[PDB]
Formats: C-alpha cells, sequence, structure tokens
RNA sequence: GGGUAAUUGGCGCAGUUGGUUAGCGCGCGGGUCUCAUAAUCCCGAGGUCGUGAGUUCGAUCCUCACAUUACCCA
RNA sequence: ACGGACCAAGGAGUCUAGCAAAUGUGCAAGUGUAUAUGAUUCUUUAAACAUUUUACGCAUAAUUAAUGUAAUAUGUCCAUUGUAGAUUUGUGCCCCACUUUGCAUACAAUACCGGUAAGCAA
RNA sequence: CCUAUUAGCUGGUUAUUUUCGAAAGAUCUCUCAGGAUCGCUGGAGUUGAUUAAUAUAAUUUUACCAGGUAGAGAUAAUGAUUAGAGGACAGGGCCUUGACCUAUUCUCAAACUCCCAAUAGGUAAAAAGGGCGAAAUAACUCAAUUUGUAUUUCACUCAUAUUAAAUAAAAUAACUCCAAGUGGGCCAUUUUUGGUAAGCAGAACUGGCGAUGAGGGAUGCUCCUAACGCUUGGAUAAGGUGCCUAAAUAUUCGCUCAUGAGAUCCCAUAAAAGGUGUUGGUUCAUAUGAACUAGCCCUGAAAAUGGAUGGCGCUAAAGCGGA
RNA sequence: AUCCGACUGUUUAAUUAAAACAUAGCAUUGUGAAAAGCCACAACUGGUAUUAACACAAUGUGAUUUCUGCCCAGUGCUUUGAAUGUCAACUUGAUGAAAUUCAAUCAAGCGCAGGUAAACGGCGGGAGUAACUAUGACUCUCUUAAGGUAGCCAAAUGCCUC
RNA sequence: GCAGAUGUCCAAAGACAAGCUCAAAGAGAACAGAAAUCUCUUGUAGACUAAAAGGGGAAAAGCUUGUUUGAUUUCUAUUUUCAGAACAAGUAGAAAACGUGAAAGCGUGGCCUAUCGAUCCUUUAUAUUUGCAAAAUGACGUAAAUUACUUACUACUGUGCAUAUAGAGGUGUCUGAAAAGUUACCACAGGGAUAACUGGCUUGUGGCUGCCAAGCGCUCCUAGCGACGUAGCUUUUUGAUCCUUCGAUGUCGGCUCUUCCUAUCAUUGGGACGCAGAAGUCUCAAAGUGUCGGAUUGUUCACCCGCUAAUAGGGAACGUGA
RNA sequence: GACUCGUUCAUACUACAGUGGAUACACCAGAUCCCAUCAGAACUCUGAAGUUAAGCACUGUAAGGCUUGGCUAGUACUGAGGUGGGAGACCGCUCGGGAACACCAGGUGAUGAGUCAG
C-alpha cells in the first residue's frame, strides 16, 4: 500500500556497526574522468544528493560532472528489455570502482611483456590461462606418514 | 502562521535590485457580470431547461491555498504562494 | 465476484521468449543540457579548428585550381 | 456572499465629542420595631486592531465572534 | 451442464463515406481533368474519344493567440561538419591488408526561420 | 407507425492442406462479465551474415562488488524471561523484610542484531577501441595563450597465423510498419500468509495443463517415460515378467501365520499405548537372569445397496527387503 | 364458551368472501354567489345548479352504553400588520460622453407575535425508606412538552415464553 | 493480513556563522523534602531533533547567541509510480540579483522517508507583445504653407471585451458525473464467475472410543469411577467453502413401505462385581426376532399418562409430493 | 630527540602504576591596548620568574576490550536429483557449497610530507 522513497531500507541504508559519523575526509579527494567505471554506494550520513532504493550496489560510468554532482549511466532491468538510465548522485555516495582494475593491470602487463616478446619474435598464449587439467608427475612419501582412516562408531 | 508585513526581496520586472516589498493577502474579488462565461451561461439559461451545467457540490477539503501579493515600492506587483494552512495573519505579535 | 488481485507468474518466461532486449548503445551522447559554460567553450573550439582547416583547404584548392 | 441587530458590571439594559450611567447580584454601616430602603462602594479593553477630529465606546474601517433570509454556473 | 426425433431447401463480417497502412501501375515539382463544353459517336453507345498560351483540390515552407514574420549568403553552378557505412579507381581476371571516392542510413555537431525568454534598445 | 430502436449479455457464425503460433500479467477506467494501453503473436519490408568472425548468449570461469534470510546468540545492545552465590537505602524486634550492586544460570523474539552462508544479483575480459609523443584550437579552467582539460591532424604500434578466458545449428539477427486474439486461470515439487483443517482463501522461483495426443499408474485435465509427417526392420525408456496381459512359477540371500495378513509416490486415512508372537542386536550380572534396542506381525481398528491390492488367487509367494 | 365484526349488503370474472369495504351515527373544515367554494377545460366555456347553510364540497371514526386524559416544543395549517429583518420586475435619483456602476422603497412569501391536537404525532430515568421478611404509601435526585390518565392483557398486540 | 499514521504545524521549528554539549547516576551544600537552585565526578546518546514509525546526527543535524529571508525570477538534465504518460514529490545544474562568514563554501523551505489536484469557467497580477475585420479617438504633436481634399517626421492612442504568461478559486469515489428510497403488484437479458436444498472435501462445535492415575470408593488406586492432561473414529446436529445445477433436480413435517448398519435396549450363551439371595452394574460372542397406545404442539426436537420385555441409536438426494 | 600538517580511523581505546624535561610542546605571570564574559575560569593580547606535579611521549597489568590465526565443524545450514525412507512431523543418499557464538594461542601499531635541535 506504501511505496515511498526510502521504503524498505531499515537495514540496507543503515550504516554498518561502528561506522557511524560523517564520511571519511579523504573520499572527496578521488579523481574522476569521463569514461571511468564507477560503483554507486548509498551512504546515509549525507542526506541530499542521495541515490534511490534500487540503485544501491550497482555500477556504471561517468558522463556528467558538475560542481558537486555526478551523472552515471546504468542498465536497469524492466520486464522484457534493458533501458539506459541516468542518475545524478553526489560525491559522498559515489565511489571509484574496481571492475576494470583487473583488465587495466592485464593491459599494462601486456604492454610491458609483449614488447620484449615481439623484440625476440616469440609467440605466447597471452590469452588468460584458465588452469584446467593438471599435468602428471611423480611424488615421494615415506611409509612413516601414511595415516589410515576408518569410519567412526556411534555415541 | 505569522508573516512579517514588509520584506526585502527581488523585483521580477521593471527593476533588478533587491528592494522593499509590501505583503498583502490576496482576495478573490467579485465576478464581473459582463464576463464571457457569465453572459454565455445567461444566454444558455434563458428559456426552459433548468440547470445546464454541473455544480461543484462535493466540498471535500477544509482549507484554501494561501497567496501573498507583493507590491514593489518602486512600482508594480507580483504574486507568491505559501503552503496551505488554517490560520494566517499580518505581522502579529513576535 | 472475487477477482485475483495480483500475479507475476509466467512474466519471466514471456520476457525471455523474445530475449532480453539490449539498448542499441550508440556512440555519441547528446550535450543538450549537460554542464554548460564548458561545452560553450567547446563549440567555439570546434568552430575555430574547423575554420582553420577549411580556410587552409580553400587556400590549397585555389593554389591547385589556379 | 449580501444585509442587519447583538455582544458594556456578574444578570440584563439602552445611551452618543466637553459624559461610563443605572434597576438587579455583593460588602458593611445606618435605618422604623422584622422585613423596605437613602446612600458609600465591589462591578466597565463600551467584543479586537488601526484610522479620522482643540474635544470619542461613539466618527471611518477591516479580523473573527450570534442568528431567520437569499444565490448556491463559487 | 444446455440445443439437437428425422429429412430437403433457404440462412449470417456485406455496402457506402472518410482516413491510414501495405502492395502494383502512370506521371513527377507537378499532379487529377470537376461541373461542364464538340462531335457526319448517337442498335450495342447511360461509352469511348477530345479540352486556344493561371479554375480549383492535394504538394511545393514553417511557425505564433495575433497585427504578421519567413530557412547559411555572394565568398562559388563550393551544393554545412564529423564517426562508421554500400559501392569505386589502383598497389601489393578470382581473397585480405594499404591510399581514392562516402550511397542510403544510424548516432551526433553545427549553422539558419518563426516563437518565447534574457541583455541592449530610437 | 416512429423502428430492422438500443442491448458492455445468451445462442449461432458454411471447403481443404501447409507454414508460423499465443494470453489468462502490469497502468488507468461510475471499472470488476467490458474497454484503451503496452507485454506475448503473425504478415510485410528494409539494413547487416553468408569470410566456423564480430555484434550476440536465461551459460560457466577470472577478478571486483552490494545485501542481513535461514543459522547463532542471551554475558553484544532493546525487550523479555528462571533460580540461586556473594555485597555497602527504606521497615520493625545484633536479627529479619526487601530494594539495590558484582560475577554466574534455565529459555526466547515476523515488527532484536556484535556475526554470517547456498541460492539468486551486478560489472569488465582491446580496433567506430587503446597505449605511447608532437602540431594546432578555445571565449573553459589554473597563478600560468601555456598550467591543464577536451577536440582535430599527424607520428609509432597494441594477440589477430584459434581469434585480449571457456563454449556456442551465435546473423533463425537488428529495425521499422500494419493488425487479430488476449486481458475470469488452474495443477505440481519447494518456500510461505490466514484459518483447526479443507480438492479453502493468497503469494513466491520453475515446469506443465489449458493449446496435447503416444506407453505406463486397472481406471484419472496436471503423476512417470516421452511430445506426434506416412511405412519397413532393430534396439530401448518408464513399467512389468502366475493368468487376465506381450514377458522369469528365473536365480539367489534372509523375514512373515494374520479366527478381518501384505502387495507402487501423487493415490484414495490410521495414531497415543501396548504384546512372555517371532528375528537380530546393545548394555549389564554369575548357558542362565534382567534392562533396553528395531524389522515383521497381533491388539488398539466401528457405518449403512453386496465390494474389492483391479479381479482371480497367492504362504518352498504370485508378500516383504535386497543382490 | 372466547375473539372479530354492530346487522341486511358489496368485492379480488379463472387460487383468497374475510376480521376487508360501505352503510346508519359521531365530529371537523371551507363556502353568503356570480369579483365565492370544489372541480373540468388549450381558449371560449362548463358541472355541482331546475342549487342556496336543515345546502354544496372534502374528510377521519364506524349501532347503542360509558368515555373520548395531558403537550403548540417539531412539522404542518391559519389570524393582525405603514413600527417591522429579508425579498423581484419596474421606477426614481446620483456619476459618467454612453453602455455601464451605484443607492431607495407600502408586492406577495419566509421570518417576528399568536391560535389550533376528533391536524400529523408524543406520553421519562435514577437512587433511599416502614415491631417479622419482602415490597415500597412516601423522601431526595437528573431531565423533557407533558412524562401513559381512565381503562386493558402473555388478547390476532409479551421476544424471556412451554 | 498485521503494528500504526496523514489531508496539519512553524519568521522560526527557515539560511548561515560562532560558542557550548545532552539524559542519567552518585557526592556535596539555609529554608528545601522522592522530587526545586548551584557545583563536582562519570558519561558513544541511554535525551533532543513539530507530528506516527523507521533511519541519520557530537567542536552537531542538538542547546544558546549573532546577522538575516535563497520560503526569490526563468530555464534544463533527469529518479521514483510507470504506459518508462503525466501531475506530484524530489536530485543535479544553468542565467540572474542577493544573505551569511574572513574565506573555502552554503542557501530553490522544514536532517531523509507522507503532508496533496486536469479540462473548461471565474478572478487577480505582468507585459518597447495584439485584435475587436473599409476607417480614426495623444493630436493637428512637431517642422514649413496658405483661407486648401498642402508636405515630411513621431514608442508611448477612447471605455468595455478576447487573448499571451503566471499563480489562485476543487473536483477525498482524490487521473476529476452536478444526484434520495421502495417494490409482499412488478418487467426483461443474463449468471452456478454468485446465495438459499441435498451431494462433496474439512471436523471447529456435537457425539463416540481410548491412554496416563491425583484423588473417590470405611483402610482398599483401577469393583465402579476417575479430575489435571493427552491420542483417535464419526458425518446422525450445527459449522467452514462455493467444486456440480438459477433455458428449474418440486425445498418442512406427518401417513404408508422395504432393506441395511451396530456404537445391543430386551431376548440367546458366557465372564466379572465392593453379589447371601433377589435386584442390579460393567462387559465378550452375537443383527436371528422385537422396539407400543395416547393428551399438547406444524412440528423434528420435547414433556407427561400406561402397558411393556424393551419401549436402542442411525442411513438410504435430511428415503419416499407424476 | 622534538614538533607541524596528514593517511591508516581502535593492535591506534580505556582504567590503574612506573619512567622522561636544554629548544619541544605545556603548566605558569598579568589584564593597558585588540578581544569576552557573571566570572582574564574559558577566549583574545603581552610575557618567560618557577616548573615533569599534570597533559604529552615510553613502558608495565596471568588489565577489559580490540585484532589476527587454530578450534568450534564438515556441526548447524543449503542449490540440483530421487516411483528414497517415514501415517505424518521429519530423516537418509549422489553431485555440490559452507557458518556463527563460546574456547585457546599471538600482538597492542604502521606510516607520508616538512622543519628545528645536537
Amino acid at each position: 500500500k506504501s511505496r515511498g522513497k526510502r521504503s524498505g531500507t531499515r537495514y540496507k541504508f543503515s550504516k554498518k556497526f561502528r561506522k557511524h559519523g560523517e564520511c571519511t575526509a579523504n573520499k572527496y579527494l578521488e579523481k574522476l574522468n569521463y569514461g571511468d567505471y564507477v560503483d554507486i554506494v548509498c551512504d546515509s550520513t549525507q542526506q541530499k544528493g542521495m541515490p534511490f532504493n534500487y540503485y544501491h550496489g550497482k555500477t556504471g560510468k561517468i558522463f556528467h560532472i558538475t560542481k558537486r554532482g555526478v551523472g552515471v549511466l546504468v542498465n536497469k532491468r524492466v520486464k522484457h528489455r534493458i533501458e539506459q538510465k541516468k542518475v545524478c548522485v553526489r560525491i559522498e555516495h559515489v565511489r571509484k570502482s574496481r571492475c576494470n582494475e583487473d583488465f587495466l593491470l592485464r593491459k599494462i602487463k601486456n604492454a610491458e611483456l609483449i614488447k620484449e616478446a615481439k623484440l625476440k619474435n616469440e609467440h605466447i598464449n597471452i590469452k588468460r590461462k584458465t588452469e584446467g587439467p593438471k599435468p602428471a608427475a611423480m611424488i615421494k612419501v615415506p611409509p612413516s606418514k601414511i595415516i589410515t582412516i576408518e569410519p567412526l562408531p556411534f555415541y | 502562521v505569522n508573516v512579517p508585513k514588509t520584506r526585502k526581496t527581488y523585483c521580477s520586472n521593471k527593476c533588478k535590485k533587491h528592494t522593499m516589498h509590501k505583503v498583502s493577502q490576496y482576495k478573490k474579488g467579485k465576478e464581473r457580470l459582463s464576463s464571457l462565461g457569465r453572459r454565455r451561461y445567461d444566454m444558455k439559461q434563458k428559456g426552459f431547461g433548468g440547470q445546464t451545467k454541473p455544480v461543484f457540490k462535493k466540498k471535500a477539503k477544509t482549507t484554501k491555498k494561501i497567496v501573498l501579493k507583493l507590491e514593489c515600492t518602486k512600482c508594480k506587483k507580483r504574486f507568491q504562494t505559501m503552503k496551505r494552512c488554517k490560520t494566517f495573519e499580518m505581522g502579529a505579535d513576535k | 465476484a472475487k477477482s485475483k488481485n495480483h500475479t507475476n507468474h509466467n512474466q519471466n518466461r514471456k520476457a525471455h521468449k523474445n530475449g532480453i532486449k539490449k539498448p542499441k548503445k550508440h556512440k555519441f551522447m547528446s550535450r543538450k543540457g549537460l554542464d554548460p559554460n564548458f561545452f560553450r567553450n567547446q563549440k567555439y573550439c570546434l568552430k575555430g579548428i574547423q575554420k582553420k582547416k577549411k580556410e587552409l583547404k580553400l587556400k590549397a584548392k585555389q593554389e591547385k585550381n589556379n
């Protein structure tokens, strides 16, 4: 019967234990660029410039920057299709993401390795390994460490 | 709700300086007999047929929106709208 | 007559019958009302670079067309 | 909505520029026997604010306070 | 649960006005020849044919209540600018990579006209 | 006669075959038997593929995210909630009543949380892109016409021969237009609200039914196997192998005497309590006494047309539980 | 023997013949005539009426007997109004260049003040109290317009109720 | 469904800045007490923050003071309900002129989540914006010219009326009709989507059978009982639901008639008993035989009179209206 | 050794004792002017006579707490399958993933930039 703004956030928007008090005085100092990937986290110490109920935890990208506002583009599901949505949030709530730091590190490794690989004219399986079947080898174990197992009785 | 009678604010026309404004409470004012609605309705009401239009006869809510008329001391007027309330007066005791 | 007041059954299957549709993801996004006083400068930037490039184009065109 | 009277003692009452007045409710004195009663006095934002005028509750004026009427294109 | 004893015949998404869309056709910045006009047409002919150098509808230019106003702008018979994008001319008479043209369209950007704001304002 | 008045409602609405093929939601409605609307579908047409790619995927993985459900608690908060151990404000005759304080104890919370799963959720995994320097442009920013920002043009080049993880009858795509039906649902495992319960009322992820037959459950709208062009052979699924009834009185290993035995989930009831019936165990006592323990069986066990493991019947099973 | 109806009569053609109706009696109201009442009629006109309060019209109750108690606050109906609140057209007057805008009132009605219940209708609630007990002749109390009078009864009207 | 709440209130309870830090508990000090004022110690909110509840809040979002009205004009990008309509409520900005502090900043009402409303009509404001369909209303205003149908240049152009923009006047059935009952005289189209009757599934209530054993029974737990509690059958009452029929299944009771069930009232044969006998109580096997006449009442149900051997309980579409 | 501006935002906290005073912070002397009050207590301004007593720094507590690791425990729990068992409530099995509280052991920080002093 009731579907207000902050409906059903009795715990979600609640600040975690021993984390009360204003936002960290260094979160303002992060650097943002157009095209970066960002995460949206709804903090409650700040009140204005607040995200909405559904968007807590989602991701996106930066396409709009004002004196304090940040506009992020998000894919929100509705029944049969996905439609872009632009949400304007504030710096306190917004938070730099990690969804692309893995790929950035991979690109840096590629740049600093395949350069010398090409210099030597070597081909590598630069695709991610996804280790599957282990190889077959020989191992040692003395008979003094083999501890048998047997099912246990009842009590 | 009590409101100070004279305020300091912006003038939306003919001036661009924050000046004094006199605040009054808007009143509806008697409808003109020669107005187009009235004359058309009278023309409709001539002859038999009785009422030929609805009557807003539900009377649900118990208050009217409150509106302030601002007079710019230099010249001209302007409207302003406050949130609805039951009680309203001009410059009452502090 | 009592009427069922709500259901959400079969909705997901109906959604996936046509496949979850994706937005077209075009390249450029319009700047109709995004943070003016910056694109205000950017438009002059584009006009200036285009003017220089096109005036050099016309200079080359004239000096090659006699 | 208009239109009008009303709300001033505690009851009720009407008054209007050189004005707050009484019949009753209360006090005591004195008194004609026991009651009346002369008279002192308790009792007054003259419903509220502002305005007009050597001189006002009064004159002008708006706020709500009470009631039959009349329209309910409101 | 309701109609059906049986047989034969009749028995129901049609017609018109208007619009839109899809398709086919003619013509094409024009289109349609309307009422109507002329003819050795005048069984069939109540159809066909024909229409002296702006009649009209619909379209070519939009917009605002409205007096009305009305699409780069004379550097030049270039014809706004991008990202891809079909073709195209060639290099390595049949692929791909290199420069050349950039249809249509898609996503934008620019100008320019009306309108309303704002600044100026004879 | 107006008039063949109107009717959101009942009944009907005539030849084949092929191809594709649904919904019973959600918003609004003097709306609840209707309607408009998107959602699901068909037809039409266009751009892209036809180059084992790229877009793309009800997919998983690698990395990185967010939650507060079960669970766990009562000494961690709040609210409860049971007893004692010890200890310095009030009442009366050193004593008693309590309150109160320290550390313990018994048990809880859909509207409690210091903690926290599996499921389900999200994003990135390189070319219309990026990395690395110059040259221009601006009326933006900065103390900075050179601080940068963003843009354009040039450099240079980043796996591409399996393809920036895996795998993909991934281009059966993407878009646009026209339009019908639909807009009362129901059942099932699991979760769950009200009610004692209901083949009830109401929701949740998924599948079915409807819209659908084929083999089995004797029989059945939803159960199991499995989804259907027309024939010929082979071999199976579920399920059965005493006859009905196609196939084993098949083998082999134990239990069962029922004077109302027992014989498949949905599925068509059976309990608390017992048994000196019988089979096997465990714990103790000196092949004996007791106490337990679980399989079958017996009692508990009563309803009306005559009655049903489907019938017949079945005991060295054709019953039970296996191999 | 009781209830109902006073009686004779009439009625739901084809489900109800009665306790239903009507009747005689009782009582009320309007009405002095063509400038009245009640009614018909589109207008002219007409019936009551070839009539005249011992008459006409509209009513409720229904022999006879004895009765026919109280309330005009409610709603009705009606009686008087130059003091009177409210209230139309028109008219007058004012301003205005004109449309216009304004004030004023001896219309009716409603209000004001009365009357009327055989007009529609209404008719209380608590406590305390007497050489045994129980009740309450009475006392106090809240309140309405009066608070059920004469009478009558588990009646065809009382659920508790067999 | 559950626990509640809203159709308001506020020039401060709005904006900003600065200062301070709340409840509570103990300790102490004339009157002075469980509570009255002050001071100290401890003190992560146990108070306060307009309202209900849920979050947030400590050199503050609270308390005190100071200055003030950004509770302002106009316009975009968008989020929630979602048709991804709107309004509404917000969020982020922009062009203005401001307030605040020293600035950085902050301010588009209330620390956040609820506090509110279309068309048309009316009204009031704004406007170098307009018309009132052959014409004009400052004004013959200004420059020259004469006895006239003279010529150039003018932003300020009659009442009333319509517009354009902006608020407001309310449509609580709140995406918005102006609206009292009755049919026991009724009419029609429909509905098992929907009642009243069986039938059905469930057994709360009703009835019936149990389990345990504190006490009763002179002592004596189980002769007969059996509280406090606990497990089942039943469809013979009433219930709950609405799966079947509203193009009709003739809905109470009595009369009549047949069969069936057993939870046996009597009769048969036994067992037990707190049994001398008689009489009687409990009970096992047993449906073969039998379960009445009357007054009252429409009754079922019920209560009486009398005999009886006993006057047992029930079904079959509440058996049975061709 | 000491300070200033930070990050990490309890291993950094808190209670109780011990240690350390040349510049260092800090206590401290004062109120004419800037400045504030009921109060020079606080705030502001001017000073350096005395000072580790306190704060501050370090260390100690079978210190509480906090924080890692082990254990709780493959327990509670749960996704998929099942013509599995059980009258039911529930409980097995295959493929799967995986807790918490209490308990025990260890520890009480690290750190950037800049400066003074020797």
